[PDB]
């Protein structure tokens, strides 16, 4: 859950 | 949607996507990261454009992250392309260093800035925990990550970027 993601 | 879409880039203060440059403020101006051999033990920092620093956050035990020195830095100021290992393993989701890349149509990549020999500057960048501290935003383009100035950011202000819900709720904000 640590992923950094886009809107 | 010209939103949803690669290929364009976003003007902050007319709210224009474009391909080339916006009609009212022209086409965006790139940093470029400083020239490093591929492969140098300390290539993520060593990256670094002039006119910033990697020096410990200001955010409480958050590590290293990343100042601005030399001067005022621009609304619309575009960092980037994230570099790192590109991979689809899961375990690469948990490094908390990868970005999400979306390929379009229920498919994605990974590229995690894990290995700082690999890795580039913006592995650095911390994450934002509330709007006003907040001076970039993420967003994907041409299949890579680029962070842009959103505001205004003067000396002696840490860059901070906003990481999306899910890494934020984890990191309790
Ligand atoms: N707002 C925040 N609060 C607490 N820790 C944060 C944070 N933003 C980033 N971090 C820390 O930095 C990690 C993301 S990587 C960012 C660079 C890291 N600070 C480093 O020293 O290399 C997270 O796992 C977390 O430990
Ligand atoms: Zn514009």
């Amino acid at each position: 859950a640590r992923t950094k993601q886009t809107a | 949607a010209m939103s949803q879409d690669d290929d364009y880039l976003y003007c902050e203060k007319c709210q224009n996507f474009f391909i080339d440059s916006c009609p009212n403020h022209g086409p965006p101006l790139f940093v470029k990261d400083s020239m490093v051999d591929r492969g140098h033990p300390n290539h993520s920092v060593l990256s670094l454009p002039p006119g910033l620093r990697i020096s410990p956050s200001g955010i409480p035990e958050a590590g290293l992250g990343v100042w601005n020195e030399a001067s005022d830095l621009p609304v619309g100021l575009h960092f980037g392309p994230y570099e790192g290992q590109i991979t689809e393993d899961e375990e690469a989701a948990n490094s908390g260093y990868s970005w999400l890349i979306t390929k379009g149509r229920n498919c994605y990549e990974y590229v995690d800035g894990q290995d700082e020999s690999q890795a580039n500057w913006m592995r650095y960048v911390n994450c934002a925990r509330d709007d006003e501290e907040q001076n970039l935003v993420a967003f994907q383009y041409h299949r890579k990550i680029f962070y842009r100035t959103c505001r205004v950011i003067r000396p002696g202000c840490e860059l901070l970027v906003w990481y999306g819900d899910e890494y934020g709720q984890e990191l309790g904000i």
